[PDB]
RNA sequence: UCAGACCUCAGAUCAGACGCGGCGACCCGCUGAAUUUAAGCAUAUUACUAAGCGGAGGAAAAGAAACUAACCAGGAUUCCCCCAGUAACGGCGAGUGAAGAGGGAAGAGCCCAGCGCCGAAUCCCCGCCCGCGGGCGCGGGACGUGUGGCGUACGGGAGACCGGACCCCCCCGGCGCGCGGGGGCCCAAGUCCUUCUGAUCGAGGCCCAGCCCGCGGACGGUGUUAGGCCGGUGGCGGCCCCCGGCGCGGCGGGACCCGGUCUCCUCGGAGUCGGGUUGUUUGGGAAUGCAGCCCAAAGCGGGUGGUAAACUCCAUCUAAGGCUAAAUACCGGCACGAGACCGAUAGCGGACAAGUACCGUAAGGGAAAGUUGAAAAGAACUUUGAAGAGAGAGUUCAAGAGGGCGUGAAACCGUUAAGAGGUAAACGGGUGGGGUCCGUGCGGUCCGCCCGGAGGAUUCAACCCGGCGGGUCCGCCGGCCGGACCGGGCCACUCGGCGGGACGC
RNA sequence: UCUUGAAACACGGACCAAGGAGUCUAACGCGCGCGCGAGUCGGAGGGACGCGAAACCCUGUGGCGCAAUGAAGGUGAGGGCCGGGGCGCCCCGGCUGAGGUGGGAUCCCGCCGCGCCGGCGGGCGCACCACCGGCCCGUCUCGCCCGCCCCGUCGGGGAGGUGGAGCGUGAGCGCGCGCGAUAGGACCCGAAAGAUGGUGAAC
RNA sequence: UGGGUAUAGGGGCGAAAGACUAAUCGAACCAUCUAGUAGCUGGUUCCCUCCGAAGUUUCCCUCAGGAUAGCUGGCGCUCGU
RNA sequence: ACGAGUAGGAGGGCCGCCGCGGUGGGCGCGGAAGCCCCGGGCGAGGGCCCGGGUGGAGCCGCCGCGGGUGCAGAUCUUGGUGGUAGUAGCAAAUAUUCAAACGAGAACUUUGAAGGCCGAAGUGGAGAAGGGUUCCAUGUGAACAGCAGUUGAACAUGGGUCAGUCGGUCCUAAGAGAUGGGCGAGCGCCGUUCGGAAGGGCGGCCGAUCGAAAGGGA
RNA sequence: GACUCUUAGCGGUGGAUCACUCGGCUCGUGCGUCGAUGAAGAACGCAGCUAGCUGCGAGAAUUAGUGUGAAUUGCAGGACAGAUCAUCGACACUUCGAACGCACCUUGCGGCCCCGGGCCCGGGGCCACGCCUGUCUGAGGGUCGCU
């Protein structure tokens, strides 16, 4: 079966795979009937946005992507605490709520009660009757500029600020950035057999 | 945009045929059980015997699609369009334009906004482009092959 | 062109829809043009065809000027007969030829309540 | 207990309901192979497949963390992309093989038991009475061996204080008032002229705009090949009868006080987790899941932290209770649209009285078979024969279409015509003969240019003249247009990990 | 047709008609064509909006390349010229950006014989190849310097051999075509068997 | 000897022949797994141009077969000429 | 200058087939495709063009594109037809003959006569199982009845099976099979007494039901 | 010249080829609905002339309702003046079958209630099993009470 110089193969073909096979000839077809779905959706929810609620922003978890953010599922209830919104009111005005999240580091709270604190000065929140409006209720005269939102609520961008260029000290030049990781290894490394020796 | 087409997986395979073997002056084909029945005895699987199986039956998973590149997709625009401005290559392509004002046949935005076919005609006529469906007709004819039927 | 997606263009469900079509849907399919004396006095451009009613074929070996009453509309063969338009068999015996209704043109109207009403419809649109 | 209650367990053709079978493409729970691959074969693979059994629904299932991760943290489930033919598994051979993260589709979250507060505050049934629901019963029961309200880990409750509610919102019925379907009836224009044809739907024509319509030149029918003959097609087209929604108002009947602080108080699921062992399963490897048996928990507990174990730190979740739409699947069924597909030995076995005829005791096996003509006009009548079957006649464009009838090949056969024939017949090469055809001897068998001569006929030629046209891709012009082009002004300009720079208008 | 050998007393073939056998999907390799190029590709999805299930636009998550090597902890690819200094065998400054030897299409120059054409005299030498340095990772031998807030069982560098699918001023990526070896019914037809379920004591 | 019953496929039944169990028995029949596999036979469809073999080496539970080297063809390319 | 070629490789094809996008103001009832041809040709070949005949409605060239694309073989598949061949054969169970009738037609039918066979464990007269209208009458002579047929168990059209006392029905025989119970992942299986099993008139029964057209049975 | 061989015309056998296509296959879309109120399947029967197919259920080749508006048609007929067709909300819908009084290789064998006719005949409604709630009738020192 082999040949002249080539590649081991491993063709996982010794199934009976073509009584299981998923073509994508409707693939089109889902296209638009997703892309129906949505516009019936639209009218459903006529003022409200067509995304749905807002996502807070978030930082991936791996050293792969603890980099950049993205958007999660709800903001945590230490959010809605620090924001002033209560956990059940939230999810009328179309906030995500997610009581699972927490809040290990002020940066990644305080980034979502901004988030948050925006989002709710956007809000344009008509009455429950329309002949009798409330203190929550929004004016008449801004219930005429409510048209509904199209993509997502607040698009999570990443404006990479720029460092500011600065004259080289003496310090920064005389830092050894190679000695101070080989370093950093061995004190990590030794750290528990020197622990000892201390006893 | 071509549909996908494919024989059926059960296409001269529904039949219990068992080959006689050797020995009986046959050719070794699995045959069709016995009965009162002229189908008994004939071949049923082979791509040779009538009503078998045809050989590689076309399956729907045949790669139909082909998938181009972008930038060779706009580059073929480019080149069509191109191709659309000389003289030569829209004669040489069957359109009649002997009389046309200029090639590149631009016209105001006002026939944008047309709402009847009869203003389209006498847009045609008045360009000089009317031989050229003149010549669309002339060459309405019937396809010839299965087509028909199709 | 056709663009709703509910009508079909495909030449066997249009052949299948034609020839196994209901007795009331060939009295539709089975209709024929109005004189220019009819076609001007009720506005309407064709009628079904009925029983009683004078043709003048128009197209075929048949064709003339010879204004004919139906005698039978045979919607299971799709054709009619006409009261002149006839052949002599072997024996003697004269037997009706058919000729469909888009072959001949309707110069005399069987016109009752009904005829009117559809006459009255077809005009108003 | 006026002496019987309760518990447990029976009977009924008791009153009123429910279950059963079919389908099973997709889906859920079990069961379970071997061909095959390893060039043998035993683990492995085939395959956690087929066959077998049970249970549903238009989806099912799963699903709101006893999770991932080790981060600057993520946050129910399902599906797609990627991770990745990778980690890992494997006679470490053949082969097998995921997941976290990341990008998308879709997004919706919730309810108990326990705990302790509330006079069981809860529910069914019968009868009656009102408009499938409601009241009424000094009606019958269920229930304290625990119904309902509050309340569920995101904590919760209570009491105070504070800020806001309180005929509103919310829910269910149907009325006022305007938008997705179902079924009907309609909705533009040549049978104009000439001609061919058995039949036009052929061919040509139809003043200046090329006959007319065109938001209609899809398709089909019509005796040929039709936008305009007919049905249709087109149209944020008309009309009529229904159905199901949504929005805005009022009417009727039902629900019904929410937040924030402090204090005080309260807080969870057991023959289950887990350990051993066995079998099976998995990429899961000192055990991934599942199950049998034995052992058998704890409550700063318990589970997880991909190598067994002890000590310790840390992270994460809160198992042993339940519900929940969407994105997703669909070879069955129902109804549609389509095809670079097949075109009657093909495509489904089945274009037809096809799961039919027929076969087998049975389980099952399972065909062959489409075409007269435009219209039956399907051959009257005469004549031979007992009759089939013929001869005339007749229909038709055609019987050279005469009822398994369009076209009618080959093998094979009859017959005619030609030639030939004792080394089977056929075959290559070469020529001869014959035959059938084709092209030729028509006033034979020669053209073109130019020139010489003759004969007759000219919108008669060179040259000149006035205007026109084209070429010089010939010299002066003048515009226009493009920029890795230069210097000045101006822009909703734009642009970049710099008001200036760059870009272009 | 198999065969060393077929007119064979070797096999198939009475005759004619139709049907009848190298396919498709995945993945791999090379060659070729195309696009862009240290990039390259939307192959999920999203958005414009009869044929339109097309085409158009956006999205680079990700894949494949741009870095290799070690089992792993890990570490990780600049040569040359000039001057000074050290004289062992490697410090400093400057100018530059891949060295040296042999060969080398092409280009350049001189001279001669006729601003062209032949003689031999040199030069800059592409790609590539032979060879010699140099550098990165693994490993080994011999070693005397150096660094620090986390001074230690610490972390760094040298010299000389050697292992590597390296570096040494990228060449890949996407798409299509063809062929080749594969796994799939796999060019077509063929077993003796094996398995699951079921039907028969009318013989 | 009829009829009615009983035993069903690795089973039945057998005064025993591997007999018989629906013309089928040293393991029935039916459908499926299944287009099971085959280093083994058979066949494998148009023309032309150009080039053109090997039955040998090594290894193989191989010796009717593969892997490998050789022989072949294609595609070129680096130069000379 | 050169020219062999199997296996094999590669290239060229204005060789051929089906379908698609283009294109030829292509072709066609004044006759397309197919088919036939002792018709004229072309190309080295694959093949192609033209003419005639037949046919009756579609078809083709060129540039690209997609293949279920080319047959003499496979004891190929399906269908059809030959030589064999007017050949084998129409030979088991003794046997027919004469006259007449009907009829186009008689070795075969019918009637009569003669001669024979079965010889009462029949070639006789009636049933069971099985068959299912084959029974009967009339008519047909086309296909079938392996010659013929005026005949038929063929075909066509009508008709025909009458029950208290014949059998089924009733009883259980070997058996089979529910209920309780047990098992089993499950469809289900085991099981025929084994459980509050009496639906009647003080009750015993012990096992529902099915199972004989040859048993029992007015 | 009989026979034989080749070629051609014509005629046979045969069915290819071509053209035709109310069929198939594939893809896509929307629905995605059975049954004790008797399902799927099966049996039998139903038309003036009717075998199969198809459609129906003793109201049987269809009734009513509604839409449509003159046919159906092989032939006869007068039914037929709202013909015909479509649609389908009314009504009807034999036997077997989960199949349900017990049985079924039987149109076998019963029981209860009611009605009509003369215990018999006919008609109508009922009688499977499992199980839920309730009712009624019970059972046992099983646990108590009262005697
Ligand atoms: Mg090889
Ligand atoms: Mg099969
Ligand atoms: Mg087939
Ligand atoms: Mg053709
Ligand atoms: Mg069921
Ligand atoms: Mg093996
Ligand atoms: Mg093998
Ligand atoms: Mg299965
Ligand atoms: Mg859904
Ligand atoms: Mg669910
Ligand atoms: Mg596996
Ligand atoms: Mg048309
Ligand atoms: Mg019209
Ligand atoms: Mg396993
Ligand atoms: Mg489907
Ligand atoms: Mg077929
Ligand atoms: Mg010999
Ligand atoms: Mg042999
Ligand atoms: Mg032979
Ligand atoms: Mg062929
Ligand atoms: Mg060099
Ligand atoms: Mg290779
Ligand atoms: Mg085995
Ligand atoms: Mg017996
Ligand atoms: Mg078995
Ligand atoms: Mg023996
Ligand atoms: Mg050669
Ligand atoms: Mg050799
Ligand atoms: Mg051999
Ligand atoms: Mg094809
Ligand atoms: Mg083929
Ligand atoms: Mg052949
Ligand atoms: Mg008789
Ligand atoms: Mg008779
Ligand atoms: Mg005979
Ligand atoms: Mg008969
Ligand atoms: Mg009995
Ligand atoms: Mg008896
Ligand atoms: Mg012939």
């Amino acid at each position: 079966a082999p040949s002249r110089n080539g590649m081991i193969l491993k063709p996982h073909f010794h199934k009976d795979w073509q009584r299981r096979v998923t073509t994508w000839f409707n693939q089109p077809a889902r296209k638009i009937r997703r892309r129906k779905a949505r516009q019936v959706k639209a009218r459903l929810v006529a003022p409200r946005p067509v995304s749905g609620p807002v996502r807070p922003v978030v930082r991936c978890p791996t050293n792969r992507y603890h980099t950049k953010v993205r958007a999660g599922r709800g903001f945590s209830l230490e959010e809605l605490k620090a924001a002033g919104i209560n956990k059940k009111v939230a999810r009328t005005i179309g906030i995500s709520v997610d009581p699972r999240r927490r809040n290990k580091s002020t940066e990644g709270l305080q980034t979502n009660v901004q988030r948050l604190k925006e989002y709710r000065s956007k809000l344009i929140v008509f009455p429950r009757k329309p002949s009798a409006p409330k203190k929550g209720d929004s004016t008449a005269e801004e219930l005429k500029l409510a048209t509904q939102l199209k993509g997502p609520i607040m698009p999570i961008r990443s404006v990479y600020k720029k460092e500011k260029a600065r004259v080289i000290t003496e310090e920064e030049k005389n830092f050894k950035a190679f000695a101070s990781l080989r370093m950093a290894r061995a004190n990590a490394r030794l750290f528990g057999i020197r622990a000892k020796k201390a006893k | 945009n071509r549909q996908p087409y494919a024989v059926s997986k059960l296409a001269g395979h529904q039949t219990s045929a068992e080959s006689w073997g050797t020995g009986r002056a046959v050719a070794r084909i699995p045959r069709v059980r016995g009965g009162g029945t002229h189908r008994s005895g004939q071949g049923a699987f082979g791509n040779m015997c009538r009503g078998g199986r045809m050989f590689a039956p076309t399956k729907t998973w045949r790669r139909w699609h082909r998938r181009v590149n972008t930038t060779q997709k706009r580059y073929a625009v480019c080149s069509a369009l191109a191709a659309s401005a000389l003289p030569a290559l829209i004669m040489s392509k069957g359109h009649r334009i002997e009389e046309i004002p200029e090639v590149p046949l631009v016209v105001e935005d006002k026939v944008e906004s047309y709402k009847k076919t009869k203003e389209a005609v006498l847009l045609l006529k008045k360009l000089k482009a009317w031989n050229d469906i003149k010549k669309v007709y002339a060459s309405q004819r019937m396809r010839a092959g299965k087509g028909k039927m199709r | 062109m056709k663009f709703s997606p509910f009508v079909t263009s495909d030449r066997s469900k249009n052949r299948k829809r034609h020839f196994n079509a209901p007795s009331h849907v060939r009295r539709k399919i089975m209709s024929s043009p109005l004189s220019k004396e009819l076609r001007q006095k009720y506005s309407v451009r064709s009628m079904p065809i009925r029983k009683d009613d004078e043709v003048q074929v128009v197209r075929g070996h048949y064709k003339g000027q010879q204004i004919g009453k139906v005698v039978q509309v045979y919607r299971k063969k799709y054709v009619i007969y006409i009261e002149r338009v006839q052949r002599e068999k072997a024996n003697g015996t004269t037997v009706h030829v058919g000729i469909h209704p888009s072959k001949v043109v309707i110069t005399r109207l069987k016109l009752d309540k009904d005829r009117k009403k559809i006459l009255e419809r077809k005009a108003k649109s």
